């Protein structure tokens, strides 16, 4: 019917390496086989199944995802980011539609726990929490639009992230706009042979000027 | 005879393993062939405790002896009170020992602040008190203080403050009587929440050692400096405990504690513990040449009344 | 939006008959002038 | 007509060839601009076709052989450059059905986009609609000066 | 003569919140040495504990074999801590060890790293200026590299490296880097980074020196107090309005140097305004006897913002 | 922006079709004569 939704369920776009992701097309709670067509980093993989389960996420794992059901159109691309640190600001999203929502954490390497942890929003701290869990943003206004990061304190000793950008946008920029401008640049092309022609036209009729 | 019974225990080696930590019960000066020694946890008794009996010394009818239990490390560490009871004479005798509860549950930091010397013998009105640190939020918790001989305590002030890391701190401070202190009183801040697996529970006391009063000397401008500005130094030295209080006087005017800096003090030597500092005012020439005098007042504990002494400074 | 692209489409076919009509009078004086020769 | 049938030819063998040229200067950019795996293959069916390249070539090659028999007139020129148009003529009527194919894909698709910048698939379905409505005029202007052109070649056979 | 080993044990008290006194004791039980010929020390994080007067009782003897404990008090806020508590137990030239900790999880500790800078009496004095980056809290020193990179030039000098292990069963290493002082003058940037096969990212640490406006410092020397006669004697050098804090004080007896150990100086302390100027005293407590020996003493300073040779003495005797 | 440049545009094709009618007419005064 319409196009496909691919959706991650863990809601992370950022995630540590060796972190379990699945990936869903259209959207059910079933591993259907031999009924979806993903495409990664514009190669189409053998996965074949509505769900793309990986148990362990490697760097060599990021990049863009497309899934296409079978009997719908393809999907909007979505993005996967692979990473090893000592303390990462994961999100639910990096753009936000106005009235929109998204989460945030504080995670840290290979299920080490992380306290006393700080958010910062343009390097102003606006919450403080011992563990590290959700922080919830719920209709987003132009006023959510900043850098992000944390700062936890690891087993004894203190850690800093690096700063993560989120903007909240009227609607979404569609990338592809410098396509219209082909039309206009192929008429001053076109209006350009008209002039050289004019040229050459007015030469020769001038030449039976002189001869007459 | 009251025997001197003491439990002490093993804890943790950094350099093995430790799978186990042994508790003793050592009874002291009780009379001999008149003891016996029983160990229950969580106040229920435990039969195979394989301990051994190993007397120490005898003096005449006194004696010293002492008993072994071996525990595991997850019996200890469930915070089960262990108690040794001991039959002397017919009487019984009881000794406790846990494990300690954690002291920063939440991540939360409590300090607890003695009285400035300044309040204690000169003003007259002490204070103490109890800063509590890296809280979520202030609601549902609650901060009680406790004395030590009577159960009349003051009316206790408390305030909340958001910081700019976004976290929350409670000052309750509690107005205190400097006679009381001075005998050495003690006093606690006891920290509920019902998130806490247990209270926090801080202690204070008037600071122990031996008193020794300071040594003041004032010194002029030095005779290289003829600029702008014109500085005065004071030197106090060999005194016990850290507290003191050092304040500046301008032609018998106060001066603001903005005006004049104080180094921290530091360790004279040892064993014994003695401490200096050095006092900084710097003034303009033109202040410091309007013929007036200048004063370097302390206020300490091991001094005589009124626990005041002075030095003046001046031209003339 | 839309309103300009319609105006880009517009110009593009005035262009593609301004082109053809120059081509055609190009050719005219051109035979016109071999004609002369 | 035939001296109306004269003047003629020399024009429209000259528009086959700007034809020609707008077609492979759509299909370069088309080829070159689109990351083509993030979109249907029934929305670019004009370009899965390979249509813009095997047009542009067999326009321009028929437009060469057509402003030649004007300036020379060699008897190797005419019934050697007819074949140049046949294949041309079948070639713009074969682009004609790949483009409304591809047109009623195109508003197939563009039912279901609320808006024409809803985001990158609806706005690229949009700029191909109406590529591919310039195209489809192109071909039908080059359609028929190629049946003209065979009317003329074959009416002095008759 | 055999050595005969005693049995050394390492037993303490419990807290209790119920009570006031807020203080812990610990006992070091030895049995079975030899009368007359043992000593206990006691430790705190490899750091000597010397204002305590650990108290030493003897329990019993038995022949040529004989029982003492030696009893120390601490504090609850040393015991929370959880900082390793070491007796050492001397006897005929060998030492026997006892520590103790308190009971707690096994949490995997952190590292810590430390990038310390040239002092700058080496810098403008000795003329060998060194870094350090000082590694602490590591289960062990395998597996681990420390790499020095430069940022103008490329040619980095030998690093040498050393490890030690801890009472508290952790390891530290040490690597040193000698540097040019011209080139440390200009401006450079160093760091130090070490790595692990378990470390995500290497941990980074940089060091420049010190920005601001520099300030050259101004020296005087007071005599001792007239106030003063007592057996000892004290000698004090203010030093001020100087940038940065970076600075080295040295006292100096009749051309002849006297060791750290006998004089201590205050850190220093911001003062004038956001002027970022500095000042510190330096005190020297000489007995009277030592003083009386009509000597000439000196209050030698080195500062980068001094002018060449880069150093300021003042004189003090009791003749003038 | 896009409305601008479409006025550039529209200016440059109003200019040639001007110059166009008048060399045709020029021409075919010129044709009439000979
Ligand atoms: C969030 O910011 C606040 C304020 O900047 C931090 O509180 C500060 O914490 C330090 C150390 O924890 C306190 O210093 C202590 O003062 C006591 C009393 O003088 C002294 O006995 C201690 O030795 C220590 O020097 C400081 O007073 C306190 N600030 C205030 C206004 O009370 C807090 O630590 C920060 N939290 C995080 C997670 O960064
Ligand atoms: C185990 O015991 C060792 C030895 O006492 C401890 O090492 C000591 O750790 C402290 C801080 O962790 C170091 O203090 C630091 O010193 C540097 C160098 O001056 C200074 O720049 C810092 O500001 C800080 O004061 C101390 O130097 C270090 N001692 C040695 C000899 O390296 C270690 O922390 C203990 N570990 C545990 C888990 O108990
Ligand atoms: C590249 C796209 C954007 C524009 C394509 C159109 C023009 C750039 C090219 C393609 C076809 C070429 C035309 C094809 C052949 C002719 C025949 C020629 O007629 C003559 O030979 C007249 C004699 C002379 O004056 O040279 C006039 C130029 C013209 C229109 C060429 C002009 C330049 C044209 C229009
Ligand atoms: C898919 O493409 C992404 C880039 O978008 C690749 O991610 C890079 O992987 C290399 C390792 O080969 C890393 O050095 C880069 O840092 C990665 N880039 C980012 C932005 O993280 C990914 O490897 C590709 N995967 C496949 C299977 O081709
Ligand atoms: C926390 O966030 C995760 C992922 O965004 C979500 O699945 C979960 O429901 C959230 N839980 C709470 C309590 O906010
Ligand atoms: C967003 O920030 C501005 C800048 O201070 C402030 O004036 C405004 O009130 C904020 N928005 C809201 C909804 O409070
Ligand atoms: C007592 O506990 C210690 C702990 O190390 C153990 O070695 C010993 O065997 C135990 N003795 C008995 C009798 O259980
Ligand atoms: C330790 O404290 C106890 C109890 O106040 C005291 O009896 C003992 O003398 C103290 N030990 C030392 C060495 O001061
Ligand atoms: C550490 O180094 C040793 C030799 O230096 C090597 O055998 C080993 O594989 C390395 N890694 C670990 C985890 O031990």
């Amino acid at each position: 019917t319409q196009k496909s939704v691919v959706s991650l369920d863990p809601p992370w776009i950022r995630i540590l390496t060796g972190d379990k992701v699945t990936l869903i097309c259209n959207g059910n709670n079933s591993s259907q086989m031999n009924s979806t067509k993903w495409i990664h980093n514009d190669s189409i993989s053998n996965v074949k199944s509505s769900h793309w389960v990986i148990v362990s996420a490697t760097i060599q794992d990021s990049g863009k995802y497309i899934c296409q059901k079978q009997g719908f159109y393809k999907s909007k691309p979505v993005y996967l980011n692979v990473m090893q640190e000592w303390l990462l600001l994961q999100s639910s999203a990096d753009v936000v539609l106005d009235n929109g929502s998204f989460d945030i954490r504080c995670r840290s390497w290979k299920k080490w726990k992380v306290h006393k942890v700080i958010y910062y929003k343009d390097d102003i701290a606006f919450k403080y929490s011992y563990d590290s869990n959700n922080i919830s943003i719920r209709k987003a206004t132009f006023n959510d639009s900043g850098s992000y990061h944390c700062t936890g304190y690891l087993n004894k000793v203190e850690c800093k992230s690096d700063k993560f950008s989120i903007a909240v946008v009227k609607d979404y920029t569609i990338e592809y706009r410098w396509l219209q401008l082909i039309f206009p640049s192929l008429a001053v092309i076109l209006f350009a042979v008209d002039t050289g022609l004019w040229f050459s036209t007015h030469k020769q009729f001038e030449s039976i000027l002189k001869i007459q | 005879t009251k025997p001197t019974v003491d439990l002490l225990h093993s804890s943790c080696d950094p350099n093995a393993f430790h799978s186990t930590i042994q508790l003793y019960c050592f009874v002291y000066g009780h009379i001999q062939n008149d003891v016996s020694i029983h160990w229950l946890m969580d106040d229920r008794k435990i039969y195979e405790t394989h301990a051994q009996n190993v007397l120490i010394k005898e003096e005449g009818k006194l004696a010293s002896t002492y008993s072994r239990l071996n525990i595991t490390q997850q019996q200890w560490m469930s915070e089960s009170t262990f108690t040794c009871k001991v039959t002397s004479q017919g009487e019984n005798y009881w000794a406790h020992t846990r494990r300690c509860s954690d002291d920063e549950p939440r991540g939360v930091i409590t300090y607890l602040i003695p009285p400035s010397p300044l309040d204690l013998y000169e003003n007259g009105t002490p204070k103490l008190t109890c800063l509590v640190l890296d809280l979520e939020s202030e609601e549902n918790i609650t901060v009680t203080w406790v004395r030590e001989r009577k159960k009349s305590i003051g009316s206790a002030s408390q305030r909340s403050t958001k910081h700019h890391n976004a976290t929350t701190s409670i000052t309750s401070i509690l107005p205190v009587d400097a006679k009381d202190w001075i005998e050495g009183e003690g006093y606690q801040c006891r920290v509920d929440h019902p998130h806490f697996p247990k209270p926090i529970v801080r202690s204070i006391t008037k600071a122990p050692g031996k008193r020794s009063a300071p040594e003041v000397y004032v010194f002029l401008p030095p005779e290289e400096e003829e600029k702008d500005k014109r500085t005065l130094t004071c030197l106090i030295q060999n005194f016990f405990p850290e507290d003191i209080s050092v304040q500046w006087l301008q032609d018998s005017k106060l001066i603001p504690k903005s005006q004049h800096s104080t180094t921290t003090p530091l360790k004279y030597n040892g064993s014994n513990q003695r401490f200096f500092i050095f006092s900084r005012l710097e003034v303009t020439k033109a202040l410091w040449t309007q013929t007036k005098q200048f004063t370097c007042r302390v206020i300490h504990e091991a001094l005589r009344e009124p626990r005041k002494l002075e030095r003046t400074i001046s031209k003339s | 939006p839309q309103l300009c692209y319609i105006l880009d489409a517009i110009l593009f076919l005035y262009g593609i008959v301004l082109t053809l009509l120059y081509c055609r009078l190009k050719i005219q004086v051109r035979k016109a002038d071999i004609a002369s020769r | 007509w035939q001296s109306f049938l004269k003047k003629e030819l020399e024009f429209l063998g000259v528009t086959q060839v700007l034809v020609g040229l707008i077609c492979l200067c759509f299909g370069t950019v088309v080829c070159s601009t689109l990351q083509t795996s993030d979109f249907d293959d029934e929305v670019l069916l004009l370009y899965r076709a390979g249509y813009p390249f095997w047009g542009a070539v067999l326009f321009v090659l028929s437009g060469f052989l057509s402003i030649m028999s004007e300036r020379k007139n060699t008897l190797y020129l005419v019934r050697g450059s007819l074949g140049a148009n046949i294949v041309s003529s079948i070639a713009a009527g074969l682009g004609i059905a790949i483009l409304i194919l591809n047109l009623s894909n195109n508003s197939a698709y563009m039912n279901y986009c609320k808006d024409i910048t809803e985001d990158d698939g609806c706005f690229v379905t949009s700029f191909i609609t109406e590529l591919v409505l310039m195209l489809l005029f192109l071909t039908i202007l080059a359609f028929c000066s190629a049946v003209l052109l065979i009317i003329y070649r074959i009416g002095q056979e008759f």
